[PDB]
């Protein structure tokens, strides 16, 4: 009485094409749960019909065939988690791919949970500084937020991720462990080259040792890219739930729906608008919503996400990325037309947002930008409106003076994050007016100059502002005595 | 009855009863689950099986599972013993601060008033927002929309009226979040703590709150806002009181609908919405309305797809409403916040025998102008301006300086403007409108208009600004 | 009154010229979103 | 293995097995045939019964007919001895030369190199066109794509670079002709013989010879890129070369897969696309690649239909190339030559840490001040010049000869542009183009830099123009 392969525990493939298992018997399966296949190939168990189990196949679906024995797993899919990850290159399930070895987890979580709801979580109110000024002066990111980076193809939203994880060396190589953030990195639908360079870099910057970094690429079966957003979350809440602090970027999320969509029109799910599946929104929302702040009742801890969408000309209005813009906290919204213009990062100033406002902003920052960002977008406009020098006032001559030079100071290069007191010393000199008179092609240089001579000299205004984390009265005043009398040398 | 699971595929559970079939809309109970699951029965497939949508997680389900039929749609606490808490789409208390001891309970499916119950007083409702006022002024008892694509001012314009509004409301608010941010449930019950709205020690609160955000499964978002809804309908009726209710964002109960229609088996009708969207809308909406038994002030949240208006959702939801605040990002994308349509917000106040001529005539005014700008933009932006007569560059100086005497800081933006919040009488409205149309003011400089409260700031900035 | 009158002359020109252009694009677009409707209504009936 | 035809649609074949059914991706050979009709199983639909496609014309096919399973997958001789030969998609030689007789058969369904094979070395590629070097510059054994819509200059640019580049590269080649014209590969291959980079006397060949042109049935097509693929991978690990890979043209696998996705039942994707499109094109597109063992330039191009770059085909290809060269129908028509899009074509090698910041200023220098001259367009467009301002039409004259200084002549183009083709050194690029921008020649005309080499030739046009 061979009584091994019953059909409760185990099933038989009736049939198997492009990553679809439909598998007979099963009768126990859980929907969710993850099987195995007589390949040592793991699937999920998503439709569970009346005569068969609809199996999504984790991996290149050649070696099943109809007849293939099917085992349950008795659980419902999940993940190695935890800081043995940390500075390790993982696929969508959590094996190692950096081939230097397994990873000692001795915790594992599902890769799909709900997010935390009401009373768990505190209003967001610790920065989570970009190194960005353009970023962390008018569209603030706080820890527990959620903020979109969006734009066409090469328009620089990676970078933007890239700086951001190699900004946070700062205090990770600090003292303060509650300052402290450790970064996700999830490729989705990406190229394994560009992700080898990619940590390559991060490597280069002494950062892995605090990145984990999910690569579900190109030629990953659909269901690994679906979930490998799921998978990196999981391995972010850990951090979340004890009390230390997370970062995961998803990149991103537009690769990730068309696996969605594949994954589901292959299981004959009626496509929907655009083609994909009437619940892209909830794939999204579901996955965005928990990156979360915890009340200290919950450990304090946090999960910041900072998840990637492509337009296509510039378009924002485009139902996915307004699908995605109306989940998270805000958006930074990359133009190409900015970006070879000279404007990089080509953040465009109108268009973004932070629905967390200034309660992210150390006063500092508050201090200098609190009404920088109204104030260049009614720059933009008159801007254009004397596109011809019509009869215009003072009123508008200061507005566009000062909308010139405070454009030239958001600007930034690459790999180079700032500290918050040193953004706030150069925002300083433009929002106070210091530079009204100054050539808008001189500002760069000046800013170059500017920020050596108080590095070098001044550190001590530098480390107030950064401690005090206020600029005082005299900080206030000792600044405007250097920014003027350097200014007016500067300018010999 | 007892019934068995015999498939599974997402939101979507059919179930399999060997006597007694349960009725449509009757709530069933999965049996064997740490928490509770409520599927609510959607059709009768035939072959005594029923499908139906699942209240949460399908998770872990299994065919063959127990399900008991309840006998009766969801019902929920309703009563006084609702206000200053947080439930769910069953009714169930996510505060953790205990049961909801209720002397009653409802079930959230129920039938709309009557035509002869309906009411037609029409009072205006003053809201300290110069837009809305001057132009789409909001009515006591009516029905109000806030249309805006995403991050257009939807929500912070609900959270100002609640501010300028609900705050000194005698009588109750429902507020029913309604597929929205969880992170902002979290603000705005916090806030209404520290605020006294909500009293956790003693029985002062005039808040109930319910909530079924983004990261539930399209079952709870398809019917969240019928529990608010049916929380808001008790202190209507059963107490004839005076409510206030706000849902953000009613779009998601139809967004919810469209997520599992297609598993319900259905023909998509345009643009992925299913064929059921304004019956499935009319249904809700009715009930949301003041009968001569209560009157209700309902300020929805109205989402907007691809910012297009004409979206079968948003477009569907214009027949519902007494007066409509249609936000733009081509507004707000000027810093123009908060960003109405000064051309495209209407309300069906406004009316000569209602708010008065002065209030028309200024309203009306300041519309002629702003259309007859609109027009110039496209032409004076490639012909120039000194062709155009001075006496339609003054119409562009007006119009400009008006779209931003339009603008105010708001005083639940002020971590976004970095300016003090401003709340306009009426009067100071009319008026200040009224000035700047007469030409008292094509001295000053259009900046001085920009993020001000009351026509006196506009004119203080003006020197500020003049050095 | 000569160079206004040239100048006018081509401005007009390149106008109807312009004019010409957006009607074909709208037209064309008018006709491309009937047919995009309605093949993602179809194929959502398909699919049933 | 012996299945029987169960159902034919074209070309995808539905076979029976009793005993033994065939593995997915395995070859079958169907009995009873004057050539050789390979089937590549593609699913199981149960039942013992196998969905195939075709890899040739499917008529005359019999339900009931006898089917062989080969036991592997499509697989083809790879070696040096293919170097000089032309081959099919399923691997024979149809240059009527004999067979190809090699030691290693390899099957053309592979995976593609581990994460831990990748390579990082980005090194610069000159081609001699002041474009393509200038702005969006190629790299070694990097990923490049020519995006262009129909008679843009797809070919001709991969004919130019053949010209450039392959003609002095020390290693091989390997030209995967993919839905294209089958004159075209007649033209090449004899092209080919003259310069002898094909030697039909002695084993000196440089170039192996795949072809699935416009002529096949939609498996064909949807297979050859694989073969010429396999190809190259053989040089690159087998023998640790430097490969050289040029296909024209690669949209037509993706087409070729839409043709088929039907007949295998799915519901289609947008555009009619098949749903598998992006992971069609992944695990094809993932072997394309330079590892530790051998490097892998290659140069694909990339028909865009109706001219929609927003096209699903080519929308999801940018992602998966190093370097993009996006040609421009409105560009060619102003008889700008390539008709390179100079604000749409990228690489990342643009950076000042690879092409050094002279080189990283001047590109982001020509870029500048065509995107602004791009947005007076609008403007100049209904009143003209007139009204601009003294500054503005400073950008705009300069942009006018910094464009036209940007097209050039191809020797493969030599017969159309009516001038000798010129091939221009990088630091003549870089050169030419820092003066004009620095208003070293704001008193020649425009017509001086039109269809001319190095800025040199740019000053004496304008004294022939006097």
């Amino acid at each position: 009485a061979d009584t091994s392969v019953d059909l409760e525990e185990t099933g038989r493939v009736l049939s198997i094409g492009d990553g679809i298992a439909r598998v007979h018997g099963l009768r126990n399966v859980q929907a969710e749960e993850m099987v195995e296949f007589s390949s040592g190939l793991k699937g999920m168990s998503l439709n569970l019909e009346p005569d068969n189990v609809g199996v999504v196949v984790f991996g290149n679906d050649k070696l099943i065939k109809e007849g293939d024995i099917v085992k349950r797993t008795g659980a419902i899919v999940d993940v190695p988690v935890g800081e043995e990850l940390l500075g390790r290159v993982v696929d969508a399930l959590g094996n190692a791919i950096d081939g230097k070895g397994p990873i000692g987890s001795k915790a594992r979580r599902r890769v799909g949970l709900k997010a935390p709801g009401i009373i768990p979580r505190i209003s967001v109110r610790e920065p989570m500084q970009t190194g960005i000024k353009a970023v962390d002066s008018l569209v603030p990111i706080g820890r527990g937020q959620r903020e979109l980076i969006i734009g066409d193809r090469q328009t620089g939203k990676t970078s933007i991720a890239i700086d951001t994880i190699i900004n946070q060396k700062r205090f990770n190589d600090g003292t303060d462990e509650k300052k402290k953030l450790y970064c996700i990195y999830v490729a989705i639908g990406q190229k394994r080259s560009t992700v080898a360079q990619l940590v390559k870099r991060l490597t280069d910057a002494d950062a892995m040792k605090y990145t984990i970094v999910v690569s579900a690429t190109a030629s990953d079966a659909a269901p690994l890219q679906y979930l490998a957003p799921y998978s990196g979350c999981s391995m972010g809440e850990y951090f979340r739930d004890n009390g230390k602090h997370a970062l995961i970027i998803y990149d991103d999320l537009s690769k990730q729906a068309v696996a969605y969509r594949q994954m589901s029109l292959l299981l004959r799910r009626p496509p929907g608008r655009e083609a994909y599946p009437g619940d892209v929104f909830y794939l999204h929302s579901r996955l965005l919503e928990r990156a979360a702040k915890m009340n200290d009742a919950f450990g304090g801890g946090s999960l910041t996400a900072l998840p990637v969408i492509e337009t296509q000309a510039g378009d924002v209005s485009a139902y996915i990325p307004t699908n995605v813009i109306s989940i998270t906290d805000g958006q930074i919204f990359l133009e190409t037309e900015l970006f070879y213009k000279g404007i990089r990062p080509a953040i465009n100033v109108g268009l973004s947002v932070s629905r967390v406002g200034s309660a992210a902003q150390t006063r500092a920052m508050k201090q200098v930008a609190g009404t920088m960002k109204l104030e260049l977008a009614q720059y933009r406009e008159v801007a254009a409106f004397a596109q011809f020098g019509s009869d215009l006032d003072a009123a508008t001559q200061q507005l566009l003076s000062r909308g010139v030079r405070l454009t030239e100071l958001l600007k930034q290069g690459q790999y180079s994050p700032m500290a918050i007191e040193e953004q706030v010393a150069v925002i300083y000199a433009g929002v106070r007016g210091y530079l009204d008179k100054l050539e808008p092609s001189k500002i760069t240089k000046f800013e170059n100059a500017f920020l050596s001579h108080v590095i070098s000299q001044h550190q001590a205004l530098l480390s107030k502002i950064r401690t005090d984390g206020k600029i005082s009265e005299e900080s206030d005043a000792k600044l405007k005595e250097i920014v003027t009398n350097f200014l007016a040398g500067f300018e010999a | 009855t007892t019934g068995r699971i015999v498939a599974v595929i997402g939101a979507v559970v059919d179930v399999q009863f060997d006597e007694g079939l349960p009725p449509i809309l009757n709530a069933l109970e999965v049996q064997g689950r740490e928490t509770r699951l409520v599927l609510e029965v959607a059709q009768h497939l035939g072959e005594s099986t029923v499908r139906t949508i699942a209240m949460d997680g399908t998770e872990g389900l299994v065919r063959g599972q127990k399900v008991l039929d309840s006998g009766a749609p969801i019902r929920i606490p309703v009563g006084p013993e609702t206000l200053g808490r947080i439930m769910n789409v069953i009714g169930e208390p996510i505060d953790e601060r205990g049961p909801i001891k209720t002397k009653q309970f409802a079930a959230i499916h129920a039938e709309a008033p009557e035509f002869v119950e309906m009411s037609v007083e029409q009072e205006i409702l003053v809201t300290g927002i110069k837009v809305v006022d001057l132009l789409a002024p909001y009515a006591k008892g009516g029905k109000i929309g806030l249309f805006g694509g995403a991050g257009v001012g939807k929500t912070v314009l609900i959270m100002e009226l609640i501010n300028n509004v609900a705050k000194a409301h005698g009588g109750y608010s429902v507020f029913a979040g309604v597929g929205e941010r969880t992170r902002e449930g979290n603000d705005l019950y916090h806030e209404m703590i520290e605020s006294g709205v909500i009293n956790l020690k003693d029985a002062t609160s005039k808040v109930a709150l319910v909530y079924g955000q983004m990261n539930e499964p399209p079952g709870a978002r398809a019917r969240v806002a019928l529990t608010g809804l049916t929380v808001a309908e008790y202190f209507r009726d059963q107490e004839g009181q005076d409510v206030l209710l706000f849902i953000d964002n009613i779009f998601r109960f139809t967004q919810a609908g469209s997520e599992v229609s297609a598993l319900l088996g259905r023909i998509p009708s345009a643009v992925g919405y299913q064929p059921t969207l304004a019956t499935d809308m009319g249904t809700m909406q009715e009930r949301i309305t003041t009968t001569k038994k209560g009157s209700i002030t309902s300020v929805q949240a109205i989402y907007v797809p691809a910012d297009d208006l004409t979206d079968p959702a948003p477009a569907t939801t214009f027949a519902h409403l007494d007066a409509t605040t249609v936000l733009s990002r081509a507004i707000a994308e000027l810093g123009i916040y908060p960003a109405v349509d000064p051309l495209d917000s209407t309300s069906r106040i406004m009316d000569p025998n209602i708010v008065g001529s002065e209030h028309y005539d200024v309203a009306r005014g300041v519309q002629k102008i702003l259309q007859d700008y609109k027009s110039l933009q496209d032409i004076i932006a490639i012909l120039g301006m000194d062709e155009l007569s001075e006496e339609d560059k003054l119409t562009v100086s007006r119009a400009r300086k008006i779209q931003r005497f339009l603008s105010q800081p708001f005083q639940v933006a002020e971590v976004f403007t970095g300016h003090l919040g401003k709340l306009v009488p009426l009067k100071e409205t009319i008026k200040g409108f009224q000035q700047i149309l007469a030409g008292e003011y094509d001295h000053l400089p259009e900046q001085a208009f920009y993020m001000v409260g009351p026509i006196e700031e506009a004119v203080a900035k003006a020197d500020k600004l003049a050095e | 009154q000569s160079a206004r009158m040239t100048a006018m002359d081509n401005a007009s020109k390149n106008a109807s010229e312009m004019i010409d252009k957006l009607t074909l694009t709208f037209n064309r677009t008018r006709q491309a979103v009937i047919t995009k409707e309605l093949i993602e209504i179809i194929s959502g009936a398909a699919a049933l």
